[PDB]
Order: C-alpha cells, then structure tokens, then sequence
C-alpha cells in the first residue's frame, strides 16, 4: 500500500 | 508490572540506551514502567514514550499490510495465511490497547498545558487511527469517530495555546490529514487541512529562530510530500 | 511446545510468510515447532531455520555491541548500563542456546548426507561463536573451543564429500576463518584458510552451471573481502 | 566494531 506521510518515525 | 521495582529515572535512562541499540520493544516497556510510575512526563519523556511505541507499532503495521496483501491475492492453500495475518492484528491491536490505555490511566487527564495535553489528544487519535486500519467489523465505525474525536480536540486546543508553526500542532495537522484522506473517505477534508496548515505556517516562520524554522520546515515538507500525490 | 498443536506443513508456511513480513522472531519460533515435530529437515527448511535464528542473533549482537561500547566508555553513571548489556546479553545467550538445543536434540545425530550434517555443525560453530563474542568467564575458553570443534568436524566432512565450490562448503570455510581471525585470534590461520578456499573454489568453478556459478561466486566475494581488510 | 563477512543475512 502507499503510505502517505504521518509525524515521527517512519517505522513502517 | 515488571518495572515496578526499577527507578523511574533508570527506566528513563534504560530507554535512551534501548534507543540506541535499536531495541524499540525494550524501550517501550521501560517507557511503560515511566508512566506507571504516576508522575507526569516532560517533554523529553513524552518523545520518548511516543518513539518507542511509534516504532513497535510500525513494524507491526507493516507486517500487517505484507500479510493482508497476500490474504487478498489468496482470495481472488487453506486457513494459514488469515491464521497468521490475524494473529500479528490482535499483537498490534494489543499495543494500541496498551498505548491507549496509559493516555487514559491516566496521563491526558493530568495534562493541562497545551504542548502536553496536544501531544496525548494526537497520540489517542493516532492508535486509534492504527486500529481503524486493520478494523472490519461493527465496530470500525466506532472506532474511527474515537480518533476524530482525539484529533478534533488536540486541534482545537492547538489552534488556541499554539502558534501555527508549533511542531506539535503541525505535526498533529498533518496526521488529522492523513486520517482525513484514507481513513474517513474524505480526500477533500485531508486537502484544505494540509494546505491552510502550510501557509499559516509559512507566514509565522519569520518570528523564528534558525533552530526552531528548520524544525518547523521539517513538517511543513511532509504537508507539501502529502498534497503533491494528492493533487 | 507452544506450537505442538500446529502442523508441520504449517509451521513451514507460516515461516515462509513470516519471512515476508520481516517477523523473524515469529519465523524463528515457528521453526523451532517444526524441528520438534521430530522428523529431518529438507534443505529449504534448513535455510528457514538458519535465516529465522541469524536475524534474531543478528539483532541482538548489533544491540550489544552498541551497549558494550557505551559501557566501556562509562569506564575509562550508575549500574544501568551494565544491567541492560547484561539484559540483552542473557537473552543473546537465550537464542544461541534455543539453537544448540535443536541441532543437538536432534538435528545432528539423525543428520548423514554431507549437505545435512555440514549444514548442522556449521550451525553449532556459528552459535557458540555468537556465545564466544560476548564470553569473558571461566568458560570462555571452553566456549571457543567448542566452536572449534564444531567447525572442524564440518570442515572435514566438507572436504571429503563436496566439491570446493559447494556453497555450503565455501560458507563454512567463510565462517572459519573469521572464527581464527576474530576468536582464535589466529589472523594467519583465517588468511590462509580464507585464500586456500577462494583459490580452489576458483580451479573448479569451469565444472558448473551459470546458476551454480553465481551462487559459489557470491561466497567467493566475501572470503576476497575479508582478505582484503586483512591484509 | 568492525565486523568482518560471514555467510548469510547480514543481519548485525
Ligand atoms: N530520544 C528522542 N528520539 C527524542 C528526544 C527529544 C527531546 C525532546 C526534548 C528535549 C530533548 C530531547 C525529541 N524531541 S525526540
Ligand atoms: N527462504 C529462504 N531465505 C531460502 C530458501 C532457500 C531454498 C533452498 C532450497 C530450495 C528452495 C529455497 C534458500 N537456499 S534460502
Ligand atoms: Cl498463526
Ligand atoms: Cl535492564
Ligand atoms: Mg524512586
Ligand atoms: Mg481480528
Ligand atoms: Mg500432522
Ligand atoms: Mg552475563
């Protein structure tokens, strides 16, 4: 899945 | 717990070491035994209880996601892959629980200034919007106001205690966006959030110090990385 | 077990789909079910369960040494360091003992072609290495030699019953020599054994397909890189 | 510490 930009550590 | 006997501030110090090792499940359990002991957290604190859990919770998601994608193409082998991919859902729904359950137990209503109270609302708003992720049933509705609710109410307090550039309250924006746009259906909504959130941040930057624009420009760009695949 | 009510079949599955999900843990204990159920592995699982435990053991060296190079720092603070490298340092400990466990109850004995029981001993060689990097007691010399041992028994067989460039072979030799190096603190022994293996790998290359060539050739560059830094 | 290769995934 495209994941959009969120806060913090991209972790995922 | 299992932190109860240990210091709070070894249980800080003991988090800042797991940081470096990159032993992000350590660091979320010392970070648990801080909250547990009562007391309220400080900024440094707050950041590192939200870094260890973000981390924690995103190896799950992306694990999820890995799985759910191959449960998917298998319903276009027998029980394994759902077997599996439920049990790394009910691992993460657990950690979300976890987290929710320490801002109810009770740091959000201990918090009463803005830069606290904001960061817990936005954290309440992001483990629910983690759960909305992997929710199907009746509940997901439910489950999805409960992070509007958290975000809806960090913003409203941001938008009163903050200057538009706050990091914080950017921070939070972002995330209410991206909830916005994938998880209440509502594209448009994630769009003006973004874009109001990045010119009134544009127009604040000049009251700022060069520390305190690179850490607001910071988010700003990924307001702008969002609006350029949404537009 | 935890996984004595799951099948065989499963288990693999579900390795393999942890695997993609980055779950190595999971990976690992899955394994770990399947190597109970008590009947041989194939090759595939063999490399499962290899994979599952190095990035585990993986994670974890990574995490000590950055702890240990804290720690020694701290004595050129409080006892905290040191507990959390010991932490980290028995579960460590925990993992290597999990595999030498399976390899000696029962992979070994039940293992007889070369490309089993190579595979199982360079295992054994492996983790007590693992065990040996983090040794400082009375038993630290008993610890390396039983690597020794291990590796030297899988090397005799490897030289007996493969050609030299059989990948497992080449990894073994690999291992060895970084064993010598690092371990035995033998630097000549790993030099010569790094670059006897690579030359006679080389000679007899000319005997393989293009797949089997890419694969010995994929060993053969890390014996020239660690010959490289070497000398 | 400077690690030196060994076989498999590189994982340290
Ligand atoms: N350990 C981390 N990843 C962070 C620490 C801090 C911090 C906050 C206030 C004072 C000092 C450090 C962050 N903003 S993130
Ligand atoms: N899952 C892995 N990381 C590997 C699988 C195999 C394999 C061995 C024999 C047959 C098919 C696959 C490796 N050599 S590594
Ligand atoms: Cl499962
Ligand atoms: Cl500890
Ligand atoms: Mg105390
Ligand atoms: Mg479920
Ligand atoms: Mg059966
Ligand atoms: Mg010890």
């Amino acid at each position: 899945k495209l994941m959009f930009k969120t806060e913090g550590p991209d972790s995922d | 717990g299992a932190m109860g006997s240990m210091e709070r501030a070894s249980l800080i110090q003991k988090a800042k070491l797991a940081e470096q090792a990159e032993r992000y499940e350590d660091m979320a359990a010392f970070m648990k035994g801080a909250v547990e002991k009562g007391e309220e957290l400080s900024c440094e604190e707050r950041n590192l209880l939200s870094v260890a859990y973000k981390n924690v919770v995103g190896g799950q998601r992306a694990a999820w996601r890995v799985l759910s994608s191959i449960e998917q193409k298998s319903n276009e082998k027998g029980p394994e892959v759902r077997e599996y991919r439920e049990k790394v859902e009910t691992e993460l729904q657990g950690v979300c629980d976890t987290v929710l359950g320490l801002l109810d137990s009770h740091l959000i209503k201990e918090a009463g200034d803005a830069e606290s109270r904001v960061f817990y609302l936005k954290m309440k708003g992001d483990y629910y919007r983690y759960l909305a992720e992997v929710a199907t049933g009746d509940d997901k509705k439910r489950i999805i106001d409960s992070a509007r609710s958290a975000y809806q109410e960090a913003m409203d307090i941001s938008k009163k205690e903050m200057p538009p550039t706050n990091p914080i309250r950017l921070g939070l924006a972002l995330n209410f966006s991206v909830f916005h746009y994938e998880i209440a259906n509502s594209p448009e909504e994630a769009i003006s959030l973004a874009k109001t959130t990045f010119d009134e941040a544009m127009a604040d930057l000049h009251t700022l110090s060069e520390d305190s624009y690179k850490d607001s420009t910071l988010i700003m760009q990924l307001l702008r990385d969002n609006l350029t695949l949404w537009t």
